[PDB]
């Protein structure tokens, strides 16, 4: 249900959504 | 002929470091970039 290149880093979560899952 | 660009790959730099006063060994993080273009 739920849906550049200018410096702008989109960092990733610490927990992955797997461990969420868990 | 068609060209694409696409802009030079770049990110910020992270250092991994334990305390120094445990250790002066550093491992380095690229962020965002492949392990090629290092
Ligand atoms: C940190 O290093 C100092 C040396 O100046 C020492 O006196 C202290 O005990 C050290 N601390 C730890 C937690 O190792
Ligand atoms: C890095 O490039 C290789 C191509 O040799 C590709 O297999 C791999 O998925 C790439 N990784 C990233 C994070 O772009």
């Amino acid at each position: 249900k739920v849906t550049k290149f200018n410096g702008l880093t989109v960092l990733p979560p610490l927990l992955t959504d797997e461990m969420i899952a868990q | 002929e068609i060209l694409d660009i696409t802009p030079c790959s770049f990110g910020g730099v992270s250092v991994i470091t334990p305390g120094t006063n445990t250790s002066n060994q550093v491992a380095v993080l690229y962020q965002d970039v492949n392990c090629t273009e290092v």
